[PDB]
């Protein structure tokens, strides 16, 4: 490292985008997509917010599941409403459970304090370090209560490992809190946070309002005073503090902060042709179609805001510092945020990076474009018989349940004692993998099953079923496995409540999954008791008398029931007339809140029947949705976001037909799918069964990604279920026993294709898991045993056969009856290889000495919460790809790990807390030979109370026999074999490897770990040495380890830090570096120079090359010093500079150099070295950087950008010897950049820059307006406008690239949509540049007229250059090549030759195969990739499955081929491979 | 086709580090024998070469190779039987404190002749470069061989561009004065002093004396200088030669070259090319020289392979029109060249699997004799007639170390017939023409600590000096 030079632009690059891709598999297997927020850095102090989509998020006001959250402290209620006292318990922002800390003396991390980072507070809080029951990494916690609760409010404290520290909450702003009672606050919103180099970031934001809130807003949300919102940010303070800004008696104005991030929510005019105001105007935030609302804490949350805009300013006079009055900060860029609205859902149907140019225009990026998979009332099938069932049902002839968990009910038939009959679901014979059946019944062995209250409940919560028992007297249960093992008997501690009637028992208030019944109705509540499957007292509460009083039971055209219009999740009470419906809010124990009425239900008062409604949320929102039964139809109400109805779908029932008093109509997933369908009997005929399948697809998953440079992809997903049943018929093909215990179909990902829009390639990629999981006590899930991943290309091309991907791992569910079980689905090809790892079960000591683990033998209990930490954990992994060879069935390559588990203590009575730890790995490099891997394995030994990584070893393992014959092919010649081994494959090595910390670890200081000192060394030995099973931690930790402190070894290394700081070249707080060093030369070393040197010479020589002596690290006793070299002396300014680098100097035997930085000690204005020569800067703040240089010799560059920083001009001109050259000065002979290629080809010589530059990354998309459109249809321009709702075309006139398939497909609309697109071909991704080769001043200036092309991610595709004219291949305005009759590509004279370069073809992964030679062209325009797979010369890279050439071809059949082993690679020739 | 299974393999240890390389060998003249030749790399405890050799030294049981280096880095010291010996130093920074050459194969190697370079350098606060560096000659006469002056940031030396220069670079031979720069970085003059009398060999261009006051001593009066504009992309404008020469060019889009003229000394300055143009490759296409003769050429467009090139003179020319050649070319797959022809015909070639070239053969001129230390006389006049050349069969052997053995030829029409030897040393390349010694144990004493040869002939000394 070096000064941070005055830098000469290079001048060029090549289009950008943004976060292109989707990561790989993953034991959660939901679908996610993400990318960083594209906002400046300041001196590198600013936010890392992105956007982000998960399948398995709620909604929000990113839309629904998308998710940019910020990070906050919080509540934990997921088991029910908080109790809002001393009993409430809470969740870290990485969400995760926390707990009362120990101090290292056995007491809990109790104290007082009056003062905050030192800086004395006006009054005292009660203070705790706070424990996570998990750790990911050792972020320190403290949450600070007032010393009584008149004194202010709590809040909270973080501190990171490199010491940035965060504050939240400390103000109401920061806070969501009970709106009716902000003594209450559910979570502490992050507020500022401080560096070591006292700088800061602050955030700012704003709670609810009524603007744009109607009537009904007002009068069914009036409490929305808990919402808040993010409203701002703020950052590049321009004075530093150690301490925190919260500290201020008030906090420094706006223009103390030189970079905003300003969230705008519809308020500013949205239209892109202006730019956006710094403030809003009068519109305020918009309303939306769809607010939701929560109640997951016993209290409201509104919600009813989203997104438009966002927008990022810099305060520029003051960042030039050059004016202080009316700092208005320009807008660098603004994001728009895009969105599809309906009545009950909004998302983001695009974005945008957009900035403005200096006469107002919009710039913009072609945007980033989503769709989703999503409900619809158009499409719906015809309804279908149900021979598998058709008559079994109308009262006793239909019975059932999933009781053995298939994620699916089976129909147990049961009629008497014993006639337990389980029609069960299958798979269809035939098909795709989606057809199912109910399969014959089957008999088991079960209770006497009658006079008891029977039910197959599961009592417990498990998600695994009980079967009730209650007869007279008599009290208690079975368990039922998957596998029908009825456990014995079960009192059950037994408590249950007085059954009186079931007559309003109740079931979910109790919390989600603890179901207990409360007999109810006006004026009381009863309390529900229980827990897990045991109870509590049924204690009585009654909510405020003037809460309106629900109660079931009566018949009179009326129903009530415990089921969520609202889709919080809480089965709301709610009650329905023939007219009217209302539900009331949950408010927990004994309580509700007042009903909210929902609008739009009615039926006919003189024939509504209650009946004859049904039940089920249809949307998938969770809103419930209603239906209700006309004997000839269904009318089916669907919920508007939990707030009213929309207009009933009328639906036909099956022909003949006719509903009545004996029709049970249901919905159920019969389908397996993860979305139901309605199903029905008709006891009047002998058939009676009938379904509609309603729902084609799970709606709500984003199945479609693009940008409109030419990414696209379709995307798909499949349920937990149909994996499993898939599992199931390959569990009894086995005869094996079905415990995947995993009681819920999960719905998951599944495929995805990747399509490149511009040559019709695409990439194929998909996944499957099997032993989905689940956590039986805690009731969640567990992971999958094992992962699959396939995959392969699709070619545009014969010439590409694929050898398709695969790859399958492993991964710790934390279950042992499970994870034993994957050991036996390993590949044994091989057997050789080592027996595996296993997890190490260790507690941490302070053991008195230095601290240490010590490994122990859990109990039950620790060894259940040790292994839910093992949760997840990478166990193995296993690579292969297929072809034609029998050693597809043989891996690659292999891959398996070692982790142990620390166990921490805890105030926590019940339960430590965990960290985990990856101890060891090893591999072993196959080749897709089994006989002969090479072998490797890495370890970990010591490590501290925090986890550092103390000392390591790493092993190269022998090898193994040589070989009884051949593995590899005859076409060797056959001595090879024989002859390709050393003494050094039987060598074996082990590597040693040594360092140390400092830990400035106390008040408010938190860096842990910070490097202080390394050394390296290494081993070799024989194979007989080697351990029996390889080597393990216990063999490498014993006395009788090959690196024990007996065993001699070749050092190889060390290396320190020596600090500047308050003490003995330890760190400062902002540890700054004194000065490197490293070891260099060693006395066995010195042995090569005794061949020419002498004492004295030696050491002349080392000391005027600027070694010295220095202690030897980890010398323990004798050992000799060493030569060391010490490097990057340098120097800093203090807090007040920001510690900004002043000076630097890579060893004392050069000469300095010198920094000089702005007011804000943000940007390097000027530089010189100690040879004097100057380096001068000046800058444009927009972008922090330079718009103009100044050389030592006074020679100027001068460079100018775009509004989003592009550079796009640039010029030098100076000092030549009693004359003056370059060009002229900018402001003496200004210029502009054309706006087109043709507007460019149209300019002189003479043009007073060094270069300019041209792009167009929209060049994919056609641009289409009224002008040409109104005279051939003279529509009035009506599609003209409206094709932007319809999304065809952007707001900038662009054909919107799924717009492109959506406004033509969704109904066939006019060909014009197409008619109108090819006389602009779709063109690549291009720029063209110019640099002039001689000053304006001569009137010879050669132009480097040049261009280059891109695809829809950033690969470069081709480029030209024009040259003289004459004989050229031609271009055909379609992009075909011009041909002769012979079909001979047309070689024509043409004036406007280009020379063509860089073409090739590329695999997804980027890989060209066939790489182009050069050629002519006539036109600067695109060639086919068609004409060019017809005709034009390439040779062709051929690539293994790790994408190695194993073979290339030349463009006329000869070939260069190579093949891998483990030991050696053979190569051969275009003359050899002739032989061929 | 010959070479059907004669590929290449390397090999690797545990530590995946090239233990060993091998290659298939066999000539068309032993087409049932295929030899396997292969040379092995040891690698130490650090990882890094410990020892690799000569095949056949190595075969014959005898280790003739070394390399030393510091904790990692580089190599210290490293000797071969062919290299002798070598050591350096160089700073933390890389800089160079020493370096020595020239020392033997007893002991320890012979240091009396390590020609040793030492450096001497800018100090603070000026950068660290070196502003001079010496031979140290072992216990004899050290020397100055050389002296760098780095300028100032005075006006002047900003607008000659010369800020920081290496405005002087006193060499051996003298010194060059970085006397003018353009801002493009491109020089707008730099002069030359040659020594005080160039021809006078014992005035040693080592830079002994603290200034020119001295050194005046040691530069000449036949002092000259090139001068220069330039670009921006810094190509040349035009340029000045002291002597009475200059120079001026120009170029097509791409920066190729279209036209040039040259100032004769002291006299005018004119065209050189009348037609110049290139392919799509950029390589030359289709030319005419000065005097008016034309030329084109030709691609394999699947490659870009030159298959041949084609010359000939306009009509009415001053020399006639005539084709003045057409030359066709023949490879194989990997592109050897098997055969050529001509017309204004024909030769032919073998190799070995291992692309030894084992045979050539076509026409050579009669009479020359068998070649030795000679150029024998040009034909006079140009031969109107073509008998005057004949037939030939030429012929090469080499060892599976890197060594050759003998040369084999018949001109059979003329009886010009030889085979004749390169003696090569038992333990080492050293090797020389069987005149000087047909023993290759004899051989090895030829050479010098370097490995720099004695002798051309039978007693013509080759005056090797320090600096090699």
């Amino acid at each position: 490292m070096a000064i941070t030079t005055l830098s000469l632009p290079k001048g060029g690059g090549a289009i950008n985008g943004m976060g292109e891709s989707v990561g790989q598999a993953g034991p959660d297997g939901m679908v996610t997509f993400s990318i960083p927020l594209p906002f400046s850095a300041g001196r590198g102090v600013a936010p890392a917010l992105s956007l982000s989509y998960s399948s398995g998020a709620g909604n929000g006001p990113f839309g629904m599941g998308w998710q940019c959250s910020a990070m906050s402290i919080s509540r934990r209620t997921q088991k029910g409403v908080p109790q809002y006292n001393e009993d409430d318990e809470f969740l870290s922002p990485s969400g995760e459970v926390m707990a009362i800390a120990l101090n290292d003396s056995g007491f809990e991390d109790v104290r007082t304090a009056n003062r905050l980072q030192g800086i004395p507070l006006p009054f005292s809080y009660k203070v705790t370090r706070y424990q996570p029951r998990l750790i990911q990494d050792f972020i320190k916690i403290e949450y600070w209560q007032p010393v009584k609760q008149t004194d202010g409010t709590p809040f909270w404290i973080i501190y990171s490992p490199d010491g940035q520290t965060h504050i939240l909450g400390k103000n109401s702003h920061s806070r969501v809190a009970n709106a009716e009672n902000p003594s209450q606050i559910a979570s502490w919103l992050l507020e500022e946070t401080v560096t070591p180099t006292g700088e800061h970031i602050y955030y700012q934001y704003s709670g609810e309002n009524q603007v744009n809130c109607t009537d009904a807003e007002i009068a069914l949300h009036p409490q929305d005073s808990a919402q808040r919102y993010l409203a701002r940010i703020d950052y590049g303070n321009i004075s530093p503090q150690a301490s925190l800004f919260v500290l201020d008696e008030e906090l420094p104005n706006l223009t103390q902060w030189l970079f905003h991030l300003v969230f705008d929510y519809g308020e500013r005019d949205i239209s892109i042709n202006k730019i956006p105001t710094f403030e809003g105007g009068t519109t305020g935030w918009l309303a939306r179609p769809d607010m939701f609302s929560r109640y997951d804490f016993g209290i409201e949350i509104r919600n009813r805001r989203l997104c438009h805009q966002v927008l990022g300013f810099h305060r520029l006079e003051a960042l030039n510092d050059r004016d202080v009055t009316d700092e208005i900060p320009v807008l660098v860029n603004r994001l728009t945020l895009d969105y599809d609205l309906n009545n009950s859902v909004s998302t983001l149907v695009a974005v945008r990076q957009v900035a403005y140019e200096t006469d107002g225009s919009p710039i913009t990026q072609p945007p980033l474009e989503f769709d989703y998979q999503r409900f619809d009332t158009g499409s719906i099938p015809g309804w279908q018989e149900m021979p598998q069932l058709e008559a079994f049902n109308g009262y006793q002839p239909y019975q059932m349940i999933d009781l053995y968990g298939e994620g699916t009910p089976g129909i147990l038939y049961q009629e008497t004692p014993g006639a337990w009959w389980y029609k069960s679901p299958q798979r269809q014979i035939g098909g795709d993998s989606n057809a199912v059946t109910y399969g014959a019944m089957k008999a088991l062995p079960k209770i006497p099953r009658l006079q008891e209250g029977a039910t197959l409940m599961d009592i417990n919560g498990d998600g695994r079923l009980d079967w009730v028992i209650t007869s007279a007297g008599v009290r208690g249960f079975h368990s039922i496995h998957s596998t029908g093992e009825w456990t014995h008997f079960t009192p059950l501690n037994t408590l249950p409540t007085e059954y009186f009637h079931p007559k309003a028992q109740l079931a979910d208030l109790v919390g989600a999954g603890l179901s207990d019944l409360v007999l109810i109705g006006p004026k009381s509540v009863r309390l529900y008791a229980n827990q897990q499957g045991n109870w509590a007292p049924a204690q009585d509460v009654t909510q405020a008398e003037n809460v309106s009083l629900p109660v079931i039971g009566i018949d009179s055209r009326q129903l009530v029931a415990f089921a969520d219009m609202l889709g919080s999740g809480q089965q709301h009470l709610v009650e329905i007339t023939a007219d009217s419906v209302k539900c009331w809010p949950n408010m927990g124990h004994g309580r509700f809140g007042q009903p909210l009425t929902l609008e739009g239900f009615s039926q006919p008062q003189t024939s509504f029947n209650p009946d004859r409604v049904f039940l089920a949320d249809i949307d998938g929102s969770g809103t419930n949705d209603i239906i209700y039964a006309h004997s000839e139809c269904l009318e089916i109400y669907l919920n508007e976001s939990g707030n009213r109805f929309s207009k009933p779908i009328s639906l036909l029932l099956p022909d003949g037909v006719n509903f009545d008093n004996t029709c049970q109509l249901q919905a159920a997933d019969i389908q397996g799918l993860g979305i139901a369908s309605l199903v029905m009997t008709v006891p009047h005929m002998s058939p009676t069964h009938w379904r509609c399948d309603l729902a084609l697809n799970k709606p709500w998953l984003l199945n479609v990604m693009n940008n409109n440079r030419g990414a696209e992809t379709c995307l798909f997903y499949r349920s937990s279920a149909q994996f499993w049943l898939d599992e199931k018929q390959l569990v009894e093909a086995a005869g094996q026993q079905p415990e995947c215990h995993l009681p819920f179909p999960m719905h998951l990902h599944w495929r995805s294709e990747i399509f490149d829009e511009i040559t019709g390639n695409r990439l194929t990629q998909e996944q499957e898991y099997a032993h989905g999981s689940w956590d039986g006590q805690e009731r969640e899930f567990r992971g999958f045993g094992r992962l699959i991943q396939r995959d392969t290309d699709g070619f545009a091309q014969v010439d590409i056969p694929t050898h398709p991907s695969r790859t399958v791992s492993w991964f710790a569910t934390g279950i042992p009856e499970i994870d034993t079980t994957l050991s036996a689905e390993f590949w044994r090809g091989d057997d050789q290889a080592f027996s595996p790892f296993s997890p190490r079960f260790t507690r941490w000591e302070n053991d008195s000495e230095a601290g240490s683990d010590v490994a122990f033998i859990p109990s039950e209990h620790d060894a259940f919460w040790l292994n839910r930490a093992m949760k997840g954990q990478l166990l193995r992994s296993e690579l292969y790809g297929d072809d034609g060879t029998p050693e597809a069935e043989i891996p690659y390559s292999v891959t398996e790990m070692r982790h142990q588990v620390r166990a921490l203590p805890t105030t926590d009575a019940t339960v430590p807390s965990a960290w985990c730890s990856t101890i060891e790995t090893r591999s072993y490099q196959y080749q897709r030979v089994a006989a002969d891997p090479q072998c490797s394995q890495q370890v970990v030994i010591k490590a501290d109370r925090y986890g550092s990584p103390l000392l390591s070893v790493a092993i190269n393992y022998p090898r193994r026999k040589k070989p009884e014959k051949s593995p590899y092919p005859d076409d060797l010649p056959e001595t090879l074999f024989d002859s390709s081994y050393d003494t050094q494959q039987q060598q074996l090595h082990l590597t040693k490897q040594q360092q140390n910390y400092f830990h400035l670890t106390n008040d408010d200081n938190w860096l842990l770990g910070l490097p202080k000192e390394q050394r390296n060394d290494g081993y070799q030995y024989d194979q007989e040495r080697a351990p029996a099973n390889g080597f393990t931690l216990e063999t490498l930790i014993a006395s009788n380890s090959l690196i024990g402190s007996n065993q001699p070894f070749t050092y190889l290394g060390q290396s320190r830090v020596a600090y500047q700081g308050g003490v003995d070249e330890q760190p400062s707080l902002q540890a700054l570096v004194a000065y490197g060093e490293t070891a260099i030369l060693d006395e066995k070393t010195l042995q090569a120079f005794v061949g020419v040197l002498d004492s004295k010479t030696r050491d002349e020589l080392l000391f005027s090359a600027g070694y010295q002596l220095a202690p030897r690290l980890f010398r323990v006793e004798s050992e000799p010093d060493v030569w060391v070299a010490r490097q990057g002396y340098s120097e800093f300014g203090d807090y007040s500079q920001f510690w900004r680098p002043l000076s630097q100097r890579s060893t004392l035997l050069t000469g300095k150099t010198t920094l000089k930085w702005d007011k804000h000690y943000c940007v390097v204005i000027e530089t010189q070295d100690a040879a004097q020569l100057v380096t001068q800067a000046r800058y444009d703040y927009r972008f922090l950087t330079p718009y103009s240089l100044t050389d030592a010799n006074d020679n100027q560059h001068y460079v100018v950008l775009n509004p989003f920083g592009e550079v796009i001009a640039s010029r030098f001109w100076g000092t030549e010897a009693g004359k003056d050259a370059g060009y002229s000065t900018p402001q003496a002979k200004p210029f502009v950049v054309p706006a087109t290629i043709e507007a460019a080809l149209a300019l002189s010589p003479g043009i007073p820059v060094a270069h300019c530059a041209i792009f167009e990354p929209e060049s994919w998309m056609q641009k289409l307006t009224q002008h040409d459109v109104s005279e051939r249809m003279a529509d009035n321009g009506t599609l003209w406008n409206a094709l932007l709702q319809a999304r065809f075309v952007t707001e900038d006139g662009y054909v919107c690239a799924l717009g492109r398939r959506r406004w033509m497909a969704r109904h066939g609309l006019s060909v014009l949509m197409l008619t109108l697109l090819a006389e602009i071909p779709r063109t690549p991704p291009h720029s063209l540049t110019i640099t002039t080769d001689r000053y304006d001043s001569d009137d010879q200036q050669q132009l480097r007229q040049r261009i280059l092309f891109s695809d829809g991610f950033g690969r470069l595709l081709q480029s030209a250059q024009r040259v003289e004219a004459g004989e050229s291949w031609q271009r055909s305005e379609d992009s075909s090549l011009v041909v002769n009759v012979s079909g001979t590509p047309a070689l024509v004279v043409t004036d406007n030759r280009w020379a063509v370069s860089g073409r090739t073809e590329y695999d997804g992964k980027g890989q060209g195969i066939r790489v182009y030679q050069p050629y002519f062209l006539d036109d600067w325009r695109y060639l086919s990739d068609d004409s060019a797979r017809t005709d034009l010369f390439a040779d062709t890279h051929i690539y293994d499955p790790l994408g190695r050439e194993y073979q290339v071809i030349t463009a006329k059949g000869y070939r260069r081929e190579r093949q891998y082993t483990p030991w050696f690679v053979v190569n051969q020739d275009e003359n050899d491979t002739a032989a061929n | 086709q010959l070479f059907s299974k004669t590929p290449s393999v390397t090999v690797f240890d545990n530590r995946g580090l090239s233990v060993r390389d091998i290659a298939y060998r066999r000539h068309p003249d032993t087409p049932k024998v295929t030899e396997e030749c292969i040379t092995y790399h040891q690698f130490d405890f650090r990882g890094f070469l410990a020892q690799s050799l000569d095949p056949r030294l190595n075969h014959k049981e005898v280790t003739n190779f070394s390399y030393l280096t510091d904790l990692n880095g580089n190599i210290i010291y490293t000797q071969s039987v062919d290299a002798g010996n070598t050591l350096v130093l160089n700073d933390t920074e890389g800089r160079s404190v020493i370096a020595m050459t020239n020392i033997s194969r007893n002991g320890k190697d012979d240091l009396s002749l390590a020609v040793t370079r030492t450096f001497q350098y800018e100090n603070a606060p000026l950068p660290g470069r070196p502003l001079s560096v010496t031979e140290q000659v072992n216990g004899e006469n050290a020397r100055i061989t050389e002296h760098f002056v780095y300028a100032g940031n005075t006006p002047q030396e900003k607008n000659l561009n010369l800020a920081g220069q290496c405005v002087s670079y006193y060499d051996a031979a003298g010194l060059i004065q970085t006397d003018s720069v353009s801002l493009t970085g491109k020089p707008l003059s730099v002069s030359r002093k040659l020594l005080k009398n160039l021809d006078d060999t014992n005035i040693l261009a080592d830079w002994q004396g603290n200034d020119t006051s001295a050194w005046n001593s040691l530069l000449a009066t036949e002092i000259y200088t090139t001068v220069t504009r330039t670009d921006a992309a810094g190509a040349v404008l035009t340029t000045i030669d002291a002597v009475g020469n200059q120079q001026r060019v120009a170029f097509d889009i791409a920066g190729q070259l279209s036209a040039s003229w040259l100032t004769l000394k002291g006299g005018q300055e004119q065209v050189i090319i009348k037609v110049l143009t290139y392919s799509a490759a950029g390589q030359k296409l289709r030319e005419e020289g000065g005097n008016g003769v034309v030329t084109t050429y030709t691609y394999e467009a699947e490659t870009q392979r030159l298959i041949g090139i084609k010359t000939e003179r306009p009509n009415g020319h001053a020399a006639g029109a005539k084709v003045l050649q057409d030359l066709r070319y023949e490879y194989d797959p990997v592109g050897n060249v098997l055969s050529i022809t001509n017309d204004a015909p024909e030769n032919a070639y073998r190799y070995d699997s291992l692309y030894q070239l084992v045979s050539a053969s076509g026409r050579e001129v009669a009479g020359a004799g068998q070649q030795g230390s000679d150029l024998p006389s040009p034909l006079v006049p140009l031969p109107s007639d073509s008998s005057v050349y004949t037939n030939y069969t030429r012929t090469y052997t080499y060892d599976s170390a890197g060594n050759l053995m003998r040369i084999r030829h018949s001109a059979p029409a003329t009886n010009n017939n030889y085979t004749l030897n390169i003696t090569v040393s038992e333990r080492s390349n050293r090797g020389v023409m069987s005149s000087l010694t047909e023993n290759p144990a004899d051989v090895d004493a030829l050479f010098t600590a370097s490995g720099s040869q004695k002798c051309l002939q039978q007693g013509q000394s080759l005056i090797w000096t320090p600096r090699g």
